RNA sequence: GUUUUUUCACUGACCCGGUGAGGCGGGGGGGCGAGCCGGGCUCUCGCUUCUGGCGCCAAGCGCCCGGCCGGCCGGGCGCGACC
């Protein structure tokens, strides 16, 4: 007989996801010194939506302690984040709404 | 003539040296890729009863299949 | 003396306070695939077991005695591509109007002196690449009798001929003023290397656990012990 | 010497310099596109001598692979006029159309008479 | 005495994740509390939480050498940034 539609969708071609306008993928930061043995301190500056994502993001700005940049991340918002809002991560970090820790 | 004494141990895949040897020359082909040039035959015995004579011009390739 | 506009400012390199100095990172390279697979080669023959007859080649000549050795050595070099077609000259100035004794080189030439009783002292290098050019050297060299030794570097010994490297190296025939001078170093190799091979045969290496490792389990054990020399008052 | 970065690159080496033994080929080639070969002949049609007599321009066929440069270049040496402008366009023929103005005090039709066409 | 198999562990084959493979493991140095009478030990931390600011490309100290007349001018090394 022929293929049916659920085998057809492993192929993809068609069946892939819509990932034009979506901003990225929302991770948390990566594990380093200061969020090992510490904290690091960065700022909520937007809220965005993400397209086919009921859950919005949060646009995240940290410094760096090696390097003078600024690293951009997207977190998953938990409810309760507002802009202009200091976020903090690591094993040190105060347990409030919005703030990574082990 | 010591390529006869190589030849003999060559035979003795079993024992402690040899078992050791052919893991540890294993472990490190794997680390390698597929085809690359070898320096040197690995086992200069064998490579000279086949036709391997140590001049200009003799390559030596190593090189790895599935099974 | 001092001018107050030369302030002191230090910095706070803390967590979050201010960028980190530009340290020393070697430790936490990301090493090339070559470098990588040798280094973590030289990892494994501590971890594994390694058999006596390979583990035997660690077990090597000391510092003072290997600099007596090539002294010995440097007077018994063969000659290179210049004293050779002198020597033809000189034979032809001599045919106008006895072989000194040298070393000889190479594994097969050196296996087949001590079968044949030749050889009076054998040098042996400790990193050939295979190892299964002298695994079976030793014991050929301790079952006829003849006194070996292990020493640092093929790269040394080929520079006693004049070659990149040179894996074997025996002493056949000396001159009668260096007759003494090789038989003192052939007391002190025979006491370390033949007299010794009962022990050499059972010696196996590696089987060392990393730093890390051993410094876990100590810690751990150190616990264990700690309960009882303090439970008990 | 310390370690900076976590990151090993590839060192720079020295690269020398082609030297070879022997050229490869003997002789270089002689440039074909000559000022004799790249300009054909001109056009004596109406619609060139209105273009020669009113605008004070040639009308050339010249070759496919012409610049306008070597266009300009070309007539600089072969009839000793300095140019204006050159307009190259390529016809359904296939040929290359090139309208050459000269200078203002150049006249295209007396230069025109030397050459031939009239 | 060989060998069968069950459990507790180890890492080094093999597998996964992260990263621009950036502070890993022990040890040393400094600070806060229990206690013994200035000294060795159990413990911990080593510096950032009122704010939609800024933060790199060394300050400082010590050691040397180099050209111009202890004085001008300009370099390198170590600590700072523990082994």
């Amino acid at each position: 007989g022929r293929v049916i539609r659920g085998q057809r969708k492993g192929a993809g071609s068609v069946f892939r996801a819509h990932v034009k306008h979506r901003k990225g993928a929302a991770r948390l930061r990566a594990v380093d010194f200061a969020e090992r043995h510490g904290y690091i301190k960065g700022i909520v500056k937007d809220i965005i939506h993400d397209p086919g994502r009921g859950a919005p993001l949060a646009k995240v700005v940290f410094r760096d302690p090696y390097r003078f940049k600024k690293r951009t991340e997207l977190f998953i918002a938990a409810e309760g984040i507002h802009t202009g809002q200091f976020v903090y991560c690591g094993k040190k970090a105060q347990l409030n709404i919005g703030n990574v820790l082990p | 003539g010591a390529y006869k004494y190589i030849q003999e141990l060559w035979r003795k895949k079993q024992s402690d040296v040899m078992r050791f040897l052919l893991r540890v020359r294993c472990w490190q082909y794997r680390q390698l890729s597929a085809l690359h040039r070898a320096p040197r035959p690995t086992r200069p015995d064998k490579a000279r009863r086949l036709g391997y004579k140590a001049k200009q011009g003799y390559v030596i390739y190593r090189i790895r299949v599935r099974r | 003396v001092v001018n107050p506009l030369f302030e002191k400012r230090p910095k706070n390199f803390g967590i979050g306070q201010d960028i980190q100095p530009k340290r020393d990172l070697t430790r936490f390279v990301k090493w090339p695939r070559y470098i990588r697979l040798q280094r973590q080669r030289a990892i494994l023959y501590k971890r594994l077991k390694v058999p006596p007859a390979i583990n035997q080649f660690t077990q090597v000549l000391d510092r003072q005695t290997a600099t007596q050795l090539l002294k010995l050595a440097h007077k018994y070099r063969p000659e290179t591509k210049q004293e050779k077609k002198q020597r033809l000259l000189a034979r032809a100035e001599k045919k106008a109007a006895k072989r000194p004794p040298v070393l000889r080189a190479g594994v097969n030439t050196v296996t087949t002196l001590v079968e044949n009783k030749k050889a009076q002292l054998v040098v042996i290098a400790h990193d050939v690449d295979p190892i299964e050019l002298v695994v079976f050297l030793p014991a050929l060299c301790r079952k006829m009798g003849v006194p070996y030794c292990i020493l640092k570097g093929k790269a040394r010994l080929g520079r006693l001929v004049h070659r990149k490297t040179c894996t074997t190296v025996a002493f056949t025939q000396v001159n009668s003023e260096d007759k003494g001078a090789l038989a003192k170093l052939v007391e002190a190799i025979r006491t370390n290397y033949n007299d010794r091979y009962d022990e050499i045969r059972r010696h196996w290496g590696g089987n060392v656990l990393g730093p890390k490792s051993v410094a876990r389990i100590a810690k751990l054990e150190k616990a264990k012990a700690k309960e009882l020399a303090t439970k008990l008052g | 010497k310390i370690r900076t970065s976590p990151t090993f690159r590839r060192p720079k080496t020295l690269r020398l310099r082609r030297q070879p033994k022997y050229p490869r080929k003997s002789a270089p080639r002689r440039n074909k596109l000559d000022h004799y070969a790249i300009i054909k002949f001109p056009l004596t049609t109406e619609s060139a001598m209105k273009k020669i007599e009113d605008n004070n321009t040639l009308v050339f066929i010249v070759d496919v692979k012409a610049n306008k440069h070597q266009i300009k270049q070309a007539v600089k040496k072969l009839y000793d006029i300095d140019v204006a402008k050159v307009n190259t366009l390529i016809r359904p023929d296939g040929e290359k159309k090139a309208y050459v103005r000269l200078a203002p005090d150049y006249d295209a039709l007396d230069v025109a008479n030397k050459i031939g066409i009239i």
